[PDB]
């Protein structure tokens, strides 16, 4: 009876790294470059950071 | 004829200023519009990199 080899596993306690809370920090730097008031560029830098 | 040329000379000078009004706003526009074609070629190349 050397059981705990089963042990009906241990498909595990699963503190695994499957996280996004770990938050998905959507730093949306919407750089609206206007000239005179007209939009010339919108450099929308989505830094899509997973903390 | 001389009243019509004293008039055409004062007209030439007035109407050169009344075109200098339009063509100075088009000249400011043209210089800003060379700057805008760089802003819209920045939009083409930036948003076409983002299309890729």
């Amino acid at each position: 009876p050397n059981f705990s080899s089963l042990n009906l596993r241990e498909t595990n306690l699963d503190s695994l790294p499957l996280v996004d809370t770990h938050s998905k920090r959507t730093l949306l730097i919407k750089t609206v470059e206007t000239r005179d008031g007209q939009v010339i560029n919108e450099t929308s830098q989505h830094h899509d950071d997973l903390e | 004829l001389r009243r019509q040329v004293d008039q055409l000379t004062n007209d030439k000078a007035r109407v050169e200023v009344e075109r200098d009004n339009l063509a100075e706003d088009i000249m400011r526009l043209r210089e800003k519009l060379q700057e805008e074609m760089l802003q819209r070629e920045e939009a083409e190349n930036t948003l076409q990199s983002f299309r890729q």
